[PDB]
């Protein structure tokens, strides 16, 4: 649909703030 | 009318009137908050929180 599935972009920003840094 | 003034002669009127329409009362509705879902698709709701 268009209003499921969205949420990746942030969590993909939390692994460029964390997951970068081991 | 006139295929009864063709039937028969006639006398002044005694109710000269028209159709008319016979629909209910809507006698109430049920407010909110009971559903607010409505224009969003109903699975998607936590998730921000």
């Amino acid at each position: 649909q268009k209003i499921g599935g969205i949420f990746i972009v942030l969590a993909a920003g939390l692994v460029l703030s964390v997951l970068v840094a081991v | 009318t006139h295929v009864r003034e063709k039937a028969i002669d006639f006398s002044k009127p005694f109710m000269t009137l028209g159709v008319s329409i016979l629909y209910r009362k809507p006698n109430g509705t049920n407010p909110s908050v009971f559903s607010f879902l409505n224009p969003l698709s109903p699975d998607i709701w936590m998730y921000v929180l």
